[PDB]
RNA sequence: GUUGGAUCUUGAGGGCCCGCCCCUCGGCGCCCCCUCGAUGUGUCCCGCGGGGCCCGAAGCGUUUACUUUGAAAAAAUUAGA
């Protein structure tokens, strides 16, 4: 029952009203029944991207995500059809552990590994962008201006589902961190 | 070389000829293969540099001949990593 | 090498190179320009001004100058089959 | 470039590269000539890239072209296979031919039997013409050298890969480099190839 | 092992500029290595650099320019209370007209110029000119 | 840097950059650990378990399958080798020289290597005494060498 | 002895500058109290007054080295008006 999709204390409506009404239909959808009946997303976010489309960011604390990640190619494309071209993405959201510093208060820390740091969660977003292509390697191109354009070396197979979403996935992570991302299929297994 | 080159993306032969821990991107090329030998009635996943026997129950005692390098095969088979 | 804004201290400006980003100095031997004629653009009968490229002896004594002007005459043009 | 079409190798050239055997090279590992190698034969004999031959055949000619004199272009052939060729190069281009020994000191040596004032040197083999290449390096002289896959490359400016040793690969390039300059500056103008065959060229082969 | 991850990298790039080489494979890639690379990138001694992400320790390929003459390390490091900084500009920099000394200071890794502008030192890293 | 060993070569493998290995058949935690717990019942070292996890199964390692490694799984199980398995083979190396030294009072090679092997033990085992892996009150001994191997 | 691998997050003002991002004080609040504007042993604009508690803030949260701030740092000396 998509009833935590729209409520997270969140002011969305229409798209979270849509995604919940989508997910209820996705619950009522065959092959998509009984994996979304219990797994209802915690929050949704609709931003625009460099591909001119809107990007449904779907928030998952990842007990949810592993079935959302599991399909993600019909499930997005159905909602891309259901919401008229919108490149939906299923973005992980943890309770990201705070800065290791002093004041700018550091209320309680119990253990912060690199399994729970913020740069861990940024890279978890990058994986949840690309479900067909797996990040083989990464090359951050630190420009002479000081700018940095990461070259995400993806799987060179299953690459084409990413290619119409690259313009989205560059547009999404731009709005997330104030920083672009670039995706490559460079020479792996070739 | 004329000692002035920069290869941000070099040819994939000069890293691929190196040792697996001597690469520009140190990721091995040792891999899994799926054995089509008729000694078993099944297709069994075997690592390349397996170092050991890998057998089955559809076979009794041969699926592969072991090898500390890339593993010895019997009657010819297929092979797929897949995606390393 | 200059001083304060409009005032020039040095006796001259020594030449440079584009292959090692390194200067060509005072009396340096095998430290030469390379004047390659602008030949024109199927109409033919080469057009005057040679493309210049300064080469030092250091890239010459290290044997670099063959690919260096190949990084200067192919890369900048103009050359047929490139 | 000039007339770009015949400056992108014609089959008349392509056959002559095969006829003079220029595409072949030695068996030795390079680090400056391996770019100019197309492929290698079984257990190693290097097929050079005739693209790298022609594109250096153009530009090294273009270094000679727009020098208003071939007199300050001293072309060098200690190999007897190119001594007819530099005779027929100086017949065609008008450059200064150097046959045989350099006689160490024509570029140094105030008190000497000779003194030359070139601007660019053209060399059959920089190992066979290292004594030019020494006094090229002494008095700031750039030097074109025909280099095979075993040639030296120190102090060597723009290098045309050829087999350029023994065979008519020598006299073809002097046929071709005198072609390229008369292609640029001459009566074989507007980037037209020659009507003169490399039989006015290739070396004497003592006759009957 | 690599006791100094900078001095093993500075011997690389100095020998690279000795060869005129425009690429290096440096490792084990501390962030302290990276912050020195970013500053000298701003000063135009070098060009840009591109890190290749490895899970061993990561490696960087650096495109450099031939504008540098000497980059050295203070091995082992020392503390600078902004009063020794001029003597390193005396004994170790060729003039007081050019030459930059980089320091880790508690307002971040910076040059000697922002170190004098903020007046808060730290530990000395090295130099480049 | 190898003062523990005279080698200069390689004994260690390369590992790929991806944590999703092999991403064509990722046999689950239950696939690997029930194999592991049977192999922990069979009592192999993780060096031996991870080989037979690699080549026989469709997966390579459990650090790609799970977050834990085998000894980490064995620690989280609690059924784990009570000394480090690499250190166990280190102690195994010394007993084999010592018994051979107990055989040959003339093998001067066995007299020199048993120093360095135990010196490689005494620099390794000391570290595990510190971080509550070995008990620090315990100390390596030629008496305790054959005791741990047997 | 002496040295040692990687690795955890912070936009506006004006042509840099600011705080931010992924309780003991002050103090937005709360009630108590002399109550302040509805009300003049006392409310409901709120502790601003003391607070009390809990916030942005802060004992915060693992700390130092380090650096920086000052104090302190005989006179003479010495630098030097």
């Amino acid at each position: 029952s998509a009833k935590i999709v729209k409520p997270n204390g969140e002011k969305p409506d229409e798209f979270e009203s849509g995604i919940s009404q989508a997910l209820l239909e996705l619950e009522m959808n065959s092959d998509l029944k009984a994996q979304l009946r219990e797994l209802n997303i915690t929050a949704a976010k609709e931003i625009e991207v460099g591909g001119g489309r809107k990007a449904i960011i779907i928030f998952v604390p990842v007990p949810q995500l592993k079935s959302f990640q599991k399909i993600q190619v019909r499930l997005v494309r159905e909602l891309e059809k259901k919401f008229s071209g919108k490149h939906v993405v299923f973005i992980a959201q943890r309770r990201i552990l705070p800065k290791p510093t002093r004041k700018s208060r550091t209320k309680n820390k119990q253990k912060r590994p690199r399994s729970r740091t913020l740069t861990a969660v940024h890279d978890a977003i990058l994986e949840d962008l690309v479900f067909p292509s797996e990040i083989v390697g990464k090359r951050i191109r630190v420009k002479l201006d000081g700018s940095r354009l990461i070259k995400v070396h993806l799987d060179k197979a299953q690459q084409n589902n990413v290619e119409h979403k690259v313009e989205t996935f560059s547009g999404v992570y731009k709005k997330l961190t104030g920083k672009d991302v670039n995706f490559e299929f460079p020479e792996f297994q070739l | 070389m004329p000692l002035a080159k920069d290869l941000l993306h070099p040819s994939p032969e000069e890293e691929k000829r190196k040792h697996k821990k001597k690469r520009l991107v140190q990721s091995p090329n040792s891999y899994f293969m799926d054995v089509k030998c008729p000694g078993c009635y099944k297709i069994t996943t075997v690592f390349s540099h397996a170092q050991t026997v890998v057998l089955c129950v559809g076979c009794s005692t041969v699926l592969c001949q072991p090898t500390g390098g890339k593993a010895r095969l019997t009657e010819g088979c297929s092979f797929r990593r897949k995606q390393h | 090498m200059q001083s304060n804004a409009g005032e020039f201290v040095d006796l001259y400006v020594p030449r440079k190179c584009s292959a090692s980003n390194r200067i060509i100095g005072a009396k340096d031997h095998a430290s030469i320009p390379m004047n390659v004629a602008e030949v024109d653009k199927v109409t033919g009968r080469f057009n005057g001004q040679s493309k210049t490229y300064a080469i030092c002896g250091a890239i010459r004594r290290m044997g670099e100058s063959d690919d260096s002007i190949l990084r200067l005459a192919k890369s900048h043009g103009i050359v047929s089959q490139n | 470039s000039g007339a770009l079409d015949v400056l992108q190798m014609k089959e008349e050239d392509v056959l002559k590269f095969l006829a003079a055997g220029t595409h072949l090279g030695g068996t030795n590992l390079d680090f400056q000539m391996e770019q100019y190698i197309y492929k290698r034969k079984s257990d190693g004999i290097y097929i050079i890239n005739l693209k790298r031959t022609w594109e250096k055949l153009l530009l090294a000619a273009r270094a000679i072209v727009a020098i208003e004199n071939p007199a300050d272009v001293s072309v060098i052939s200690s190999r007897n296979t190119g001594q007819r060729a530099v005779l027929k190069f100086a017949a065609a281009t008008g450059a200064t031919p150097i046959a045989g020994r350099f006689t160490p000191g024509t570029f140094t040596n105030q008190i000497q039997a000779a003194f030359r004032e070139p601007r660019l040197l053209v060399v059959t083999d920089p190992r066979a013409d290292h004594q030019p290449l020494t006094e090229a390096s002494y008095v700031n002289l750039p030097t074109i050298a025909l280099c095979n896959t075993d040639s030296p490359l120190r102090y060597v400016d723009i290098a045309i890969p050829c087999n350029n040793k023994g065979a008519h690969s020598v006299g073809l390039m002097w046929w071709m480099l005198a072609r390229e300059v008369l292609r640029m500056r001459g009566t074989i103008s507007r980037e037209h190839p020659w009507e003169v065959m490399p039989d006015l060229y290739f070396y004497r082969d003592p006759e009957e | 092992v690599r006791m100094n991850v900078l001095a093993d990298a500075l011997k690389s790039i100095n020998n690279a500029e000795k060869r005129g080489k425009r690429q290096v494979l440096i490792r084990p890639c501390s962030k302290v290595i990276v912050r020195f690379l970013t500053v000298m990138m701003k000063h135009g001694y070098i060009g840009e650099f591109e890190i290749i992400d490895d899970h061993r320790a990561g490696k960087i390929v650096v495109n450099l320019t031939g504008r540098l003459n000497k980059c050295g390390v203070i091995s082992p490091r020392f503390d600078v209370q902004l009063k020794d900084l001029e003597k390193w500009q005396n004994n170790l920099l060729p003039s007081r007209q050019f030459g930059f000394i980089v320091l880790t200071t508690s307002a971040g890794i910076m040059d000697h110029e922002e170190a004098r502008r903020k007046h808060t030192g730290g530990k000395i890293l090295g130099f480049f000119f | 840097g190898r003062m523990h060993a005279p080698g200069k070569g390689l004994s260690q493998s390369a590992l790929p950059y991806r944590r999703s290995v092999p991403t064509w058949l990722k046999l689950t935690s239950d696939d690997v650990k029930e194999q592991i717990y049977k192999l922990a019942k069979k009592g192999l070292t993780p060096s031996q378990i991870g080989v037979i996890l690699r080549d026989s199964h469709g997966v390579a390692q459990v650090r790609f399958v799970t977050g834990n490694k085998i000894l980490r799984i064995l620690k989280s199980k609690g059924l784990a080798p009570d000394l480090p398995e690499d250190l166990y083979h280190l102690i195994k190396k010394a007993v084999a020289v010592r018994k051979h030294l107990e055989r040959n009072r003339k093998d001067k090679d066995a007299k020199f290597r048993l120093i360095l092997i135990e010196s490689r033990i005494h620099r390794l085992a000391r570290y595990y005494k510190t971080k509550r892996v070995l008990p620090p009150n315990w100390k390596y001994e030629s008496s305790t060498a054959s005791a741990l191997v047997a």
